RNA sequence: AAACUCCAUAUAUAUAAUUUUAAUUAUAUAUAAUUUUAUAUUAUUUAUUAAUAUAAAGAAAGGAAUUAAGACAAAUCAUAAU
């Protein structure tokens, strides 16, 4: 029985011949299937593979010379078979898939979900600058103490207790929550800003369905913005003794 | 706990008996264990540590920090040689990779044949003991860059096996002479 | 890849020299 | 029974509306009232045994259930997802899609059936064997025409028929000729068990290569030559891997030593479909000494090609009805080569 | 079905063990520094170890704030001062407290632990007594 | 209290759900055919959660998981032992007092002693054999009662191989020195530096075959022995050598069945614990794991199958292979042209390609070194003036 | 009695033996139903219309 | 060169019997982003495409270390060594 030696691939001599390889096995799984009319039903009822990555697809049988060409066109026809009648697909073209819409799916079983307090309080931190905020907020009227402190007595700045309102005016419940501030760090700035923060995160807690409202307002983002530190053989940060010419 | 006088006599030698005795007696059952994933303190893989492995624990008589022995107790005294060779295989060997060995050393025409077996396919046996060589020229290029005169060693070599076949090759290198000429001898025995 | 391991409790008299200065 | 089949595909929903329903009130509400009432039903009844197999069922169900099992047939039916649908309401979609191939398979081609007519596909799937081509068939492909007058060149003088229409005809004689030469060639190579690698690059033509290659087991490139595929396979191509088979071309599933699988592996024959285009593949073989066959117009050089096939190149009918007969004549090399090693 | 763990081999892959405090006392209190807190904390695994087996109910390792030292330097040997590299030194503190323990216990488990101290780690004990207004010192 | 009144409770919610009024819903069974196995499946999902629960809280792997993998779990750790180099191996002296006059005399100490060990390796035989013992630098270790010191060293040329055991009836110039190091009763040099230490000190003369194995004995070895071979040129056959030290490795293939592997290892872990979490539990019922707080599965033996000291411990180890080595001459090595010449042997790379493609991270030794890099430079002095050998060895 | 026959009848995957009549033979979940999460209060509502 | 890294960011988990309280904290480990989508308009290697428009979801926006080869016989024999 003579014994002899052969490329593994028909592709063989080709650019990318795993690559090709696959190819041609969909192309012909979709010329064997070219009848049987797609899904009509999309959007709510397509797209619902995740398939596999560009990395993923490059380790089964890219490599390094896998093209994005290359790769979106498996996709491409990747989809057209998915798109396809469910009850009048094939046992082939679903095991063909298999290995493509491959996806790790990790359980989840964290959710972490807040809730109020034995005192119906809602206890947020916010910071901003070298500051720090908590809020113990509860439902009520519109009183607040900073501090154990009046908000006139701590705040002397009317921008600050605009910036403590902004949350509570952005929802209209200026007077339906009772605020008692807590903050240490930073100066006058920082501690507003941090209490405004807090406020706006507490807030979700009782009504969730505005957190969309509180976050394009922008009081739910924090502000990373802090001193940058000084550098060597420089007077500060972004600031250089004088040049001399000679 | 666990086990009591289960065989346990037969599974750990006799010194350890106590040692486990005084732990069953004081750990209570029941214990609520909890794994720790802040720092780590216990290997990998699952141990007794009930033997001294070579090469993964310390090995006795030597030295170390950590150690129990005093100055007057050390039972090594020879140093040719390494201490704590490696387990298993003795060797790490990659995978598809080989121990060196001598691979026609002597002869670069052994290291030319088998090349060219390997991209063309001729017989490294007829070109190891059936081909003469023989340099022609073997001068010196240079080559004026921005950074300077990069010299380069040029060789050109016939190489032929007297009874008809005959090929020319030429070579050019940036290191050496002898890497010059073997590429020149690979591209003769290409152009035979 | 097997060798005895010998034991000695660490008896007040081992920890010796080691207990607090003051 | 169809009954069970046919009750509204989600029936006994309010079980479910009913277990979603008592969650949302608290429990200070309900469970104290409930949990006075058990010093009421203990009464005096005898319960051990019946509590004693609850428990046993409580345990074997609920506690035992296996929600990852393990360690670590024929498709009789058709369309088995496919559901029917009532009698009495419509056709669903699919259904009409069914009765719709049903109809195309038995009552569509009814009325004449047609003859004398060209079909594309049956120039890849049913090629002629090269001892019955005919010179109407080459014209009728189209292998005749060549390019026009001003791009002619010279070398090809004794290819040319003459020229209409501005453009040149090459002699179908001297095409089938050539033809039947590469045809027996690539038949031979086909019996000697070799590599026949066909290359076209041009748009339109990776079908005809692919089903060639299917057809004789051989192997296709349609997409770019890399250069150096053949003066530079180690680099090229060595991380490929290669296969050991049998005279029967069976895989036999034999493990390969690492040199063995980075050993260079060459065509025994290249038949080019875009000579032209396709320069640099014609001197890798010519240097490495493989045999190759191409299709040359009237302004491709012939002494580049062991065996020519002068004829037409941009036209993927005149391409795909040469390139099947050679196809066609490299099957039956390897029916013969089958057979004789099947039956000695 | 295979040979038996003990709990003593056991309890090596899982955190140590601790003892409740029945009254409150503070007898010592073990400061751990080092520049390497892998060792410094592996040592204080180690020491929350021992101390469930000799009894001395231990609290844990108290992660205290880390004291950055900072220096700046030249980078040349002569004139180039507008180049200019930072070298900074970092202590790591960890806090071990014992409670409710006998004198000569807390002595054991001391001596042990310097018996069986890592390299690149100090500590510092403060030791408190109990004792009377007037004490009979002849 | 008891279920046995909740069931009719239940019912009388069924008879609800077909009418607040009726008696009671569409029963195939007195509503038990499939009642019952939905009143299980809720039991089930509450196993999923609780059970998940389990595992993840009882997670510890190391690190090396590809993200691309499926299997692989939530949990990851760098920090293994095996698997990078602890960082008080980067100073040469490991210590910390809380008296810092005293761990500057440490260190002053320390460094004398280096480099009397360093004057204390040459050997002479007979006026005509001179013997260089090749050493590292000096690891000191100060823990609270003990110092240790631990380097490794070079023999010039060990006997050779081919020779027959007539070196066990005679000790070397070397096997002397190593053994007044430490093994003489009242001589050895442990006990006058313990002296200057008020310790107990130990030395560890850890021995080396291969000179490219450490970048300190390797630049000291071309610095101090191979002067001849580079002092007018450097000699062809010595840079083939030096260049052809070490085979051309695949640091691709290499970094991926690194990865591989620990994919493995991880994942069978995991199937390890999925299979106490199904196949285990039955005898043992249900709410005795109390999720809240413990989370003991079952015998570590389970835990940990076919995980021994014979597979796991090797295959995880890193930097255990040269895949990059760069030499430079610089200094007048040249009796010609009177001036500095500079000249530099590269051979492979310098980057390890296993953090470019797993969950393991570079940590930078002194914050400028590559884990991965070791390198040292060693100047001496010929007829002409100082040069310098500088090495830098990557190990994957 | 007959739930026991009927289990012991299925030699198969426990989701396969279980099969629920809507479909969905495999009762593999991720989360307590956290997609649907906790239904707004008719307050909550109208502040937000 | 990018990434890897350190200071910063968010989350979790673990330690502190909250009288070393700063729990609004400290620092050990892990996750996250070199951000995702959805329709718009110009276009255009045709859709597989970018630049924008910005419904939406996200806490997510910075900083420094690293400055190759060659050179200017640049400075350094006053950091030390030659
Ligand atoms: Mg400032
Ligand atoms: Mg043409
Ligand atoms: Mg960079
Ligand atoms: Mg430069
Ligand atoms: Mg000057
Ligand atoms: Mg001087």
């Amino acid at each position: 029985l003579p014994r002899r030696i052969v490329p593994k691939l028909a592709t063989f001599y080709s650019a990318n011949p795993n690559h090709e390889d696959r190819i041609n096995r969909l192309e012909r799984l979709l010329r064997k299937y070219i009848k049987l009319p797609s899904q009509n039903n999309n959007e709510a009822q397509q797209t619902k593979a995740p398939w596999i990555s560009f990395d993923e697809y490059a380790l089964i049988g890219g490599g390094t010379k896998l093209k994005p060409t290359q790769y979106t066109q498996l996709l491409y026809m990747l989809n057209k078979l998915h798109n396809i009648d469910p009850q009048l697909t094939n046992d082939e073209i679903t095991s063909e898939l298999s290995q493509y819409y491959k996806k790790s799916s990790m359980l989840s079983n964290n959710i972490k979900i807040k809730t109020l307090d034995e005192f119906g309080r809602s206890i947020a931190v916010g910071k901003r600058k070298s500051s720090t905020a908590k809020v113990f907020v509860v439902r009520g009227t519109g009183e607040i103490l900073v501090n154990g402190r009046q908000l006139n007595d701590y705040f002397l700045k009317m921008k600050d207790r605009e910036s403590i309102m902004y949350p509570l005016q952005v929802i209209e419940s200026v007077g339906k929550y009772n605020i008692f501030a807590t903050t240490s760090g930073g100066g006058p700035t920082g501690q507003a800003e941090s209490i405004m923060h807090a406020i706006a995160k507490a807030l979700v807690v009782f009504n969730p369905l505005l957190k969309s409202r509180l976050h394009k307002a922008g009081v739910l983002t924090r502000d990373y913005r802090h001193v940058e530190r000084k550098k060597p053989g420089k007077k500060k940060a972004r600031k250089m003794p004088t040049w001399v010419k000679r | 706990q666990h086990y009591d006088e289960s065989l346990l006599s037969r599974y750990y030698p006799e010194s350890l008996l106590k040692s486990i005795k005084l732990a069953q007696q004081t750990i209570p059952e029941d214990t609520k264990f909890r794994v720790s994933r802040n720092v780590e303190f216990a290997p990998p893989y699952l141990d007794d540590f009930t033997k001294i492995h070579p090469f993964w624990d310390y090995k006795p008589g030597m030295p170390h920090l950590h150690a129990q022995e005093e100055n007057n107790n050390f039972s090594i005294f020879r140093w040719d040689q390494v201490q704590q060779p490696l387990p298993g295989e003795g060797n790490i060997l990659p995978p598809g990779v080989s121990l060196p060995n001598d691979g026609g050393r002597k002869s670069k025409s052994a290291d030319v044949a088998a090349g060219l077996h390997k991209q063309t396919g001729v017989d490294p046996d007829y070109i190891t003991r059936k081909l003469t060589m023989k340099p022609l020229v073997m001068k010196r290029v240079s080559n004026q860059t921005g950074k300077g005169k990069i010299a380069s060693f040029y060789a050109l070599v016939v190489v032929g096996d007297k009874n008809g076949m005959v090929g020319l090759g030429e070579g050019k290198s940036r290191e050496e002479m002898s890497k010059a000429i073997f590429k020149a001898h690979w591209d003769a025995v290409r152009n035979l | 890849v097997s060798s005895e391991y010998v034991l000695e409790e660490p008896t007040p008299l081992s920890l010796l020299e080691y207990t607090p200065q003051v | 029974d169809e009954v069970m089949l046919l009750q509204q595909k989600l029936l006994y929903d309010e079980i479910r509306s009913e277990l979603k329903s008592l969650s949302q009130v608290p429990e200070d509400e309900i469970l104290p009232e409930l949990k006075k009432s058990l010093e009421q039903d203990k009464l005096s009844d005898k319960e051990q045994q019946l509590e004693a197999e609850l428990s046993d069922f409580f345990r074997n169900y609920a506690l035992l259930n296996k929600l990852f099992d393990s360690k670590t047939a024929t498709p009789t039916k058709p369309y088995p997802n496919l559901i029917p649908s009532a009698n009495d309401k419509p056709y669903s979609s699919q259904e009409l899609f069914l009765r719709q191939l049903n109809h195309s398979m038995r009552t569509a081609k009814l009325g004449a059936t047609i003859s004398k007519v060209y079909y594309p596909h049956k120039d890849i799937f049913y090629p002629p064997l090269p001892e019955n081509i005919t010179v109407e068939s080459l014209m009728s492909a189209g292998v005749h025409l060549g390019q026009s007058t001003s791009l002619w060149r010279s070398s090809t003088q004794s290819y040319i028929y003459g020229e209409y229409k501005g453009i040149h005809i090459i002699d179908l004689n001297q095409t089938l000729s050539y033809l039947k030469r590469a045809a027996k060639v690539v038949e031979g190579v086909s019996e000697s068990g070799g590599i026949i690698l066909f290359l076209g690059t041009r748009q339109g033509q990776k079908r005809g290569l692919e089903e060639a290659a299917k057809k004789t087991h051989g192997y296709y490139v349609s997409t770019r030559w890399i250069p150096g595929t053949l003066t530079n396979s180690t680099e090229i191509s060595g991380i490929w891997e290669k296969q050991e088979i049998d005279s029967n071309d069976n895989p036999t599933e034999r493990a390969l030593s690492p040199n063995e699988t980075s050993k260079q592996v060459k065509p025994d024959l290249l038949v080019v479909l875009n000579p032209t285009e396709n320069r640099n593949a014609l001197l890798e073989a010519i240097k490495s000494r493989v045999p190759t066959i191409a299709i040359i117009d009237t302004d491709s050089e012939p002494s580049l090609v062991t065996y020519p096939i002068p004829g037409n190149d941009d036209s993927l009918r005149s391409v795909n009805f040469l390139l099947g007969v050679l196809a066609r004549a490299g099957q039956r090399g390897l029916q013969n080569r089958l057979a004789r090693n099947n039956e000695k | 079905s295979t040979r038996p763990y003990p709990v003593n081999v056991e309890a090596v892959y899982y955190a140590p063990l601790k003892l409740p405090i029945k009254y409150g006392d503070l007898v010592a209190d073990i400061q751990l520094r080092s520049y390497d807190n892998e060792n410094l904390d592996f040592y204080s695994d180690f020491i929350l170890r021992t101390g469930y087996y000799l009894g001395i109910p231990l609290t844990g390792p108290k992660p205290l704030p880390t004291r950055r030292e900072r220096w700046t330097v030249i980078k040349s040997p002569f004139v180039h001062a507008k180049s200019k590299e930072n070298f900074e030194r970092h202590t790591h503190k960890r806090l071990i407290r014992a409670w409710d323990t006998n004198p000569e216990v807390l002595q054991m488990l001391i001596a042990y632990i310097t018996k069986h101290s890592m390299a690149g780690v100090g500590m510092k004990c403060n030791f408190f007594q109990r004792s009377e207004i007037s004490l009979d010192l002849g | 209290l008891k279920l046995l009144n909740m069931i009719l409770s239940m019912m009388n919610k069924t008879n609800n759900n077909n009418n607040i009024i009726i008696n009671n819903t569409l029963d195939s069974l007195m509503n038990k055919k499939l009642l019952l196995k939905n009143m299980l499946l809720d039991m089930n999902n509450k196993k999923m959660n609780n059970m998940k629960r389990m595992l993840n809280n009882n997670n510890m792997n190391p690190a090396g998981a590809n993200p691309v993998v499926h299997r692989i779990g939530p949990a990851g750790n760098i920090n293994n032992k095996l698997q990078h180099l602890n960082n008080m191996n980067n100073w040469n002296t490991q210590i910390y007092n809380y008296n810092k006059n005293m761990e500057i005399m440490n260190t002053m100490n320390d460094k004398l002693i280096n480099k009397l060990l360093y004057k204390m390796m040459t050997l002479k035989l007979n006026n005509m054999n001179i013997n260089k013992i090749i050493m590292s630098k000096t690891i000191n270790q100060h823990s609270l009662n003990k110092l240790n010191i631990k380097f490794y060293y070079y023999n010039n040329d060990i006997n050779n191989n081919n020779n027959n055991n007539n070196n066990n009836y005679y000790m070397n110039m070397m096997n002397k020195l190593m053994n007044i190091m430490n093994n003489n009763m009242n001589n050895n040099l442990c006990n006058i530096l313990s002296y200057y230490y008020k310790k107990k000190v130990t030395i560890e003369p850890i021995k080396l075959s291969y000179i490219y194995l450490n970048s300190d004995i390797f630049s000291k070895y071309i610095s101090l022995n191979d002067m001849d071979k580079y002092n007018n040129g450097i000699l062809t056959n010595y840079q083939r050598m030096l260049n052809n030290i070490m085979p051309k490795l695949n640091d691709h293939n290499i970094s991926m069945n690194y990865i591989n592997n620990i994919n493995n290892i991880n994942n069978n872990k995991y199937n390890n614990m999925i299979n106490l979490l199904n196949n285990n539990n039955n005898i043992n019922n249900n709410n005795n794991y109390n999720n809240n707080n413990n989370n003991y599965i079952g015998n570590i033996n389970n835990i940990y199958n076919n995980m021994t000291i014979d597979n796991i411990p090797m295959d995880i180890l890193m930097y255990k292979y040269l895949v990059g080595w760069s030499i430079k001459f610089k200094g007048r090595l040249s009796n010609n042209n009177g001036r500095t010449s500079t000249t530099n042997l590269l051979n492979g790379t310098f980057n390890n390609k296993k953090y470019l493609w797993s969950n393991i991270n570079n940590n930078y030794k002194l914050n400028y070194i590559p884990s991965n890099h070791n390198l040292y430079n060693n100047s001496n002095i010929n007829k002409n003036g100082k040069y310098n050998i500088k090495v830098k060895l990557n190990f994957i | 009695n007959e739930l026991r026959e009927e289990f012991s009848a299925k030699e198969y995957l426990p989701e396969t033996s279980l099969a629920p009549p809507g479909q969905s033979k495999v009762d593999l979940l991720q989360g307590s139903q956290a997609g649907s999460k906790i239904k707004p209060t008719a307050e909550q509502l109208a502040q937000w219309e």
